[PDB]
């Protein structure tokens, strides 16, 4: 017979191996494939779709649709802060968004993020807001002046209800860890009143805003891992 | 103008002067079944204009406390003219749909409805063990279901709008074909969905292919609350075809 | 060229992400940052549209994010236990109605799609615990019983003859058994979700239990009764191969409670039921 | 079963069993 | 020697594997093959041949040739039901027919079924009967009117003694389970008097009818399995 | 082209079923639905002849229904037991007159044909039960003894020398033994049924026992007497390869009682002896 | 020519050292022996410049001195111990934060460079000590848990399902497990040294701990509790493949004390802390 | 199957062997290599650089 | 024993033993 | 994966797995 | 050691060892 | 490493490892 040398690794079962194996049902012909709309070939397709950020997920709002809305109203003090969150793709409150969930199945991420905001007040309600991205190496801005020294978009509410702020990939390393890591923390996104929320008389004095997130053309995930956003604490029975 | 739309199906024409474009589910326009994908061998019946027309369901009232509403297809149209008759006289059916949700208010009103079309929306029950949603509850017909009104029973499906009535988060419903009716921008939503299933045709009596879910994500608010703001849904089957003719199935 | 394509496979550079192009200041009445989410579409704005970017050559690839890659990892789907306590004849064989619903880890991944079609690779990891000291010579038989075939009711049932069914015999000390299974559905794809019933009455079954019957796996210790008792646990691992998936959906947000159903349980403090960590307020990062 | 390419850099895409279900992970695209 | 990697599955014995093995009798030359009439190459050849359905298999008829005949006679009420059975290939009473037996060695089936009926009354006996197939999703028809709304054949008894009713493949899925399964139940076949059984004087007032079944050009079975229509409850000895 | 044919093998699409063609309403004096079963022929009517069909492209194949496939699955045909109780010399060896008549599962499949010709693949699964705790080093010898060759009468009989007979030696821990056997009959095919005798007197033998003598399989534990007793059960599995079959017949409807004969037993309640489930009446489905 | 290059590989003659040429007496105002080390350069004087040499053909090669060769040898980096003492559930599994800093032998070699990039070959050598006499059937599971993936807290934790993580199952008696790992850094090369922090405060971490997180290796005895206790020690060996290294540095002169840091300890008699052997004086060889 | 003869040495682990082994992370694409000054390809490069001799290494 | 086809997609129908009884399952037709 | 050279002295530089990390020690230069 | 014939039905009569005594049963004639 | 000769009687003098010390007994002369 042909002389062979059994190499280390032989006989082991590695869950990620890619070997061939005999078919238990020889001659079996599987059912004809039919056309079904909506085929997905790569998870990136799901990362490019906007999903809502549960940005107002305070303990009292969780379990309510209100955990998805930010309330705006006429201010008495100028340049007030509206909200502030970390840009880290798998940090809270970004974690449960579709992109955050998919990112949690990977160890590394890279690319730019697209954050969108839709104003839901009346057609007669006006507002100008400043959305800013603060690159790392500094704390979150304490004021609008501090925040606007960074990347930002001044949003004027009008006929078109939605605006998009892109958080560019500004990192030392080509990739960052999806899991919270000091070295790879991506920074912050803050929102401030640029002017003010203004309404005519007989119009509601508060309005909501919805927040979305998705990945830009260069978003990419790497090193598959099991998610920490879901668990099994017991047997799943019939 | 890009704000206007006219949709003609059979003998019905619907208009809206404030639209937000239209969504074609998964980018596929409805079409008849081809011989390559077919399995049932009898010649299908295709009622054409007598079935592929707009059917308007019962209107609902939207108020500050509304939690949402849902309808299942083809169930919602089981009692709609020729389409309804065909789905009971035949074992198999197949159809696409044009869904047109309507809701007008004023430039001094605010509110936002999330309109979603979900394929295979298998509903869950809460804290009831392995007891699943009863047939009766997932087949409400044209009346659909008003979330947070139904007095609980064992076979009563989940009414948790934030958990999509199935254990998944509301914010992620956007992965499904959807639109928003944001009162400041539009007064209607239009979604055209193709037939989606793992089989070419199916029983329209026991399998609901699509579920129309409407959730007010931004509360209806105005300074003229006495004026009722309804939500009206008009659905038009597209390329409806049936197979396996026999006597009429009577349910219950 | 299949050889250039081959190199891409080895290097994992089949699907490359686009470059970032240099952009410049703009003053225009075209405002790409403004749009209408009401349409149901995602604004396709890119970094070059909002800031002045430099040119950067991308070297990242999406190969690992493919559906084949995502679902192409072997995970445990069942842990079969044969514990010889006091009756060898009764405790030396068992059966399991096959499904991918009992282990949350792989179940959640497959459920991110409405329909899926794939071939299956099954690898088994048997471990014999010597409860009394010695294990002797353990030989196992794993028989795949399609729906309708007779299920053995005893360890010496004639069904074990496997005249037609596929059986895999494993001998302790030999490598882990493994075999492939073609796409088994009577339909064109497996239903991950099914908003339907097997009838139209109040007692009709709802969900995937109606459509997803894959038969039963019957196991038995082939070796006759031995002096020393053993506990044989066989873990079944499943990997999807040659995969196609349709209609993506939101990931399971709460714990699973039962097989073939989306049912869940909620406590009085719902924040404990989801992965969402409560925020102090809107401005506390 | 062998898909032999040449470029020399010859590629041998061998399929050891007679059923399609038996082959390894699929190529992409 | 050539470095090798022993893969999982090595050393196992799978009853459906397809490997080569050394011959215990080297140099042995088998007996010359002669021509023998009746070679069978595929089981489909056996499924295309008509066999009798033990349709009248009531407890009292089992064990008698009468379990294979249906009796017809002059009726006093119009449109009476003659018989009703399920179309499911491996359900009773179809189970023990050749096609039912072969189907029981497989898990899935598809295609159309051909049911034939031969009238065995005198040459002077006349009759018109309605044979109907009711697709699933409804109960078995309670009347002739109900039954004829489905697929049917009106059989006129005459010179040619036999008629055939084809049960077309009308299913949601491409295949159905051979074992009784709610989701894949194929429907029913009922027989009703269209007119009446009529005879001249001095002629027997009852007559028999034989029922056959076979598969059409598109009948097909899949996924081999052991049959549940035969068992072994003890050792088979010499 | 052997490569196109090859692809068909991999995909299992060698034998395709025909399509259903579109048909139309008819009014004719040609009535395909009418025929005469008296002729002994089956009416070749198809669905297009009785209803208005649509055109459907068939994708089903008959490959799995081939005789090679049907009989090409390894099933158990014998369970050899060597139980060391109190006399090693007497209990460490045994013999079995080879036949495919003792296990109902494979016997019934082969008996659906009158004659069959095939090569045989024999795989053996030995399992050593440690009755006293240890198994030591078990080495087995399986000798194929053709009719006429001397049968060993003791565990040290000279016949075990196997100077000419084929013997397979298996060592515990090593993979399951397997070998092929060419078509062994002195005739052109094996008789599954034989309406004949080995003579013309009242005491002549009837049936396949007259024609189907395949010899004897003699087994022995090669290892000499050990302190600890063991029970070695060797299961023999048989698979037909390169099969041809002639003259199909009705499947066995009642339980088998003996080898080489169609004999059966009937109880007072015959409905219990057959798989036919009694109907309530003619109209109860 | 790839075949000539091939022969050089087999003979290990890819990198040849130059010959020594014959030289002659010289009287010149060019003095190659004189230079200025202040420049930071090494005087490139060769033997032919200082003495009268003969011609000698060199046959020495530098292949073995390549970085691939130097770092391409498998060395132990960890010794995992699973000692079953009195609680199987608690003592049958463990975890290790992966690093190449715990074993001085390979650590010192890699640290002769500032940055290094390579793929890794991991070979595991498990040895089961029979503390009570028998070992039974030992099956081990080694799961690679990337940073962020859930770490199992019990031997039956759902994380062991390995639905996505790579797990290697080894069965006692089978050859030593082995697998390769691609270059895992988020950077272009691994930092062997890092003069940086993960922040700018007094409590910020310093060194490679900030940049070199490779996850955790979780091990578990898959076999359920057995009567006889065992002590399983799994030694992990690492080999660098396809290596590149940058900026060479002085070798570690004192003993290592901790992982990820250059910290060291000095005694009162420093000559005992370094390999320098004290000289009696300048003229005592 | 192809008849094979298992040779002595099979199954052993020699720390200096040069074999191939399956990758635990299939499809993974490593980080792009950038130019870094000072690459070393052979230890001889380090042996050609002058370093100081601790020639006066008396105990004191 | 090797039946080498070419189409490139080369097929190798190897027969490892010298007796016909030794080969695997037969082709069809 | 096979780099077949010819000189006859044919060289077969086979790569048994589909990931670059899997190959043995690198050539030099 | 390989006697390669062609007919395509290629025959490979491989001799794995370097001594004649090592080869299997002889051909006939 | 393969020295393929032809005469057809093809010879394959395979060297499985990359070091000369690894090859078997030397030819003569
Ligand atoms: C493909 O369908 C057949 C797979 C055959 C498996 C054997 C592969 C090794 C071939 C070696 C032949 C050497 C050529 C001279
Ligand atoms: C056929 O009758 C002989 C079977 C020979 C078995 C060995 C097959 C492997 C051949 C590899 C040769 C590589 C060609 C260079
Ligand atoms: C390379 O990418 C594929 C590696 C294939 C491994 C199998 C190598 C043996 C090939 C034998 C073929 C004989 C030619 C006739
Ligand atoms: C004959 O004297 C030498 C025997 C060599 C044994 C190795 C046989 C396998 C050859 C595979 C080569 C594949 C060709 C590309
Ligand atoms: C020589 O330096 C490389 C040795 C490669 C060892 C593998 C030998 C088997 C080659 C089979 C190839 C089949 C050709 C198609
Ligand atoms: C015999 C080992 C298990 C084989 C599993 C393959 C079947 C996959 C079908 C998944 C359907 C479901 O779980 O709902
Ligand atoms: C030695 C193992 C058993 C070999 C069995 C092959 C012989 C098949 C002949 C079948 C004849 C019969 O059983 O009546
Ligand atoms: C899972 C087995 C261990 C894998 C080790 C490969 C990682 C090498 C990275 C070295 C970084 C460091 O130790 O500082
Ligand atoms: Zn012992």
């Amino acid at each position: 017979g042909l002389p062979v040398y059994v190499t280390p690794g032989s006989g082991q079962f590695m869950t990620t191996d890619d070997m061939q194996s005999p078919c238990a049902l020889p001659w079996y012909h599987p059912t004809k494939e039919i056309f079904i709309p909506g085929e997905v070939k790569n998870l990136i397709e799901m990362c490019q779709v906007d999903t809502l950020i549960p940005i107002n997920s305070t303990q009292s709002n969780i379990g309510n649709v209100s955990m998805y809305t930010v309330t705006l109203s006429p201010q008495t003090k100028l340049a007030e802060e509206i909200f502030a969150i970390k840009v880290d793709i798998a940090s809270h409150p970004l974690a449960t968004t579709l992109i955050g969930e998919i990112a949690s199945y990977f160890t590394h991420w890279t690319g730019s993020l697209r954050f969108s905001f839709m104003f839901c007040g009346t057609a007669n309600t006006t507002l100008k807001v400043l959305l800013a991205y603060t690159p790392p190496g500094i704390g979150k801005p304490r004021s609008r002046k501090e925040a606007m020294l960074g990347t930002h978009v001044v949003w004027d509410v009008g006929l078109q209800s939605t605006v998009s702020l892109v958080v560019p990939w500004i990192s030392a390393s080509q990739y960052r860890f999806t899991t919270p890591d000091t070295y790879s923390s991506a920074g912050y996104i803050t929102c401030w009143y640029q002017t003010n929320f203004v309404v005519p008389p007989n119009t509601p004095n508060t309005a909501e805003m919805l927040c979305f997130v998705s990945g830009c053309k260069d978003f990419c995930l790497r090193m598959a891992r099991d998610t920490d956003l879901h668990k099994q604490t017991g047997p799943i029975t019939q | 103008s890009d704000r206007i739309i006219q949709i003609t199906r059979g003998d019905s024409t619907i208009t809206s002067q404030d639209v937000a474009n239209a969504v074609v589910g998964y980018g596929v326009w409805p079409h008849y079944l081809t011989p390559q994908d077919a399995t049932a061998i009898d010649k299908p019946t295709q009622p054409d204009t007598s079935s592929n027309r707009f059917y308007t369901l019962d209107s609902k009232m939207w108020n500050s406390t509304s939690k949402g509403w849902w309808w299942k297809l083809p169930d919602a149209l089981k009692d709609m003219g020729i389409f309804g008759e065909n789905m009971f006289y035949h074992f198999l059916g197949r159809s696409g749909y044009t869904v047109h949700v309507q809701c007008n208010a004023s430039k001094f009103h605010q509110g936002t409805l999330l309109v979603v079309m979900i394929p295979e929306h298998q509903l869950a029950t809460v804290n009831k063990g392995n007891v699943n949603a009863g047939y009766k509850y997932t087949h409400p017909g044209e009346a659909g279901r008003e979330v947070g009104t139904q007095v609980e029973n064992e076979k009563q499906p989940s009414d948790d709008n934030w958990l999509n009535f199935d254990g998944t988060l509301l914010g992620n419903l956007l992965i499904f074909p959807h639109q928003f009716i944001n009162l400041r921008s539009n007064n209607s939503a239009t979604l055209i969905v193709p037939y989606v299933n793992a089989v070419p045709m199916d029983s329209m009596v026991r399998h609901n292919n699509w579920s129309l879910v409407i959730i007010p994500v931004c509360q209806l608010q105005s300074n003229n609350i006495s004026n009722i703001v309804p939500i009206t849904v008009s659905i038009s089957p597209m390329c409806a075809e049936f197979s396996g003719a026999r006597a009429k199935t009577v349910v219950q | 060229n299949p050889v250039e394509r081959y190199v891409d496979e080895v290097l994992n550079e089949v699907l490359v992400v686009p470059n970032i192009n240099q952009s410049h200041p703009t003053t225009s009445n075209a405002a790409p940052v403004l749009d209408a989410a009401e349409t149901g579409h995602t604004n396709k704005i890119q970094p070059e549209d909002t800031i002045e970017t430099r040119y950067v050559q991308s070297s990242q690839t999406l190969d690992e994010m493919s559906v084949e890659s995502f679902l192409g990892r072997s995970g445990c789907i069942h842990e079969s236990v044969l514990d010889i306590v006091d009756n060898y004849n009764d405790q030396s064989f068992t059966k399991w109605n096959i499904n991918l619903q009992e282990m949350a880890q792989i179940r959640r991944k497959f459920e991110m799609f409405t329909y899926a079609r794939f071939d299956s690779e099954i690898t088994m990891v048997p471990s014999v615990a010597a409860k009394d000291g010695h294990i002797g010579h353990i030989v196992m038989q794993y028989m795949y019983v399609p729906p309708g075939a007779p299920i053995p009711t005893t360890r010496d049932d004639y069904a074990w003859q496997s005249g037609t069914n596929a059986s895999v015999f494993w001998q302790h000390g030999q490598p882990f058994p493994r075999f492939s299974l073609p796409f088994l559905s009577i339909a064109s794809a497996y239903y991950m979700f099914y908003d339907g019933y097997d009838g139209d009455t109040y007692k009709s079954r709802y969900g995937t239990v109606v459509t997803n019957d894959m038969g039963t796996l019957c196991s038995r210790i082939v070796t006759s009764e031995q002096l020393h008792k053993v506990k044989v646990v066989t873990r079944i691992y499943h990997k999807a191969k040659h995969t196609k998936a349709w209609c993506p959906r939101p990931p399971r947000a709460v714990q699973y409670s039962h097989t073939h159903t989306t049912n869940y349980k909620l406590s009085s403090e719902v924040h404990n039921d989801v992965a969402i960590r409560p925020r102090t307020n809107l401005t506390t990062v | 079963g062998a898909q032999v390419s040449r470029q020399s850099l010859n590629y041998f895409n061998i399929n050891y069993f007679k059923d399609a279900a038996s082959s390894g992970a699929s190529r992409l695209d």
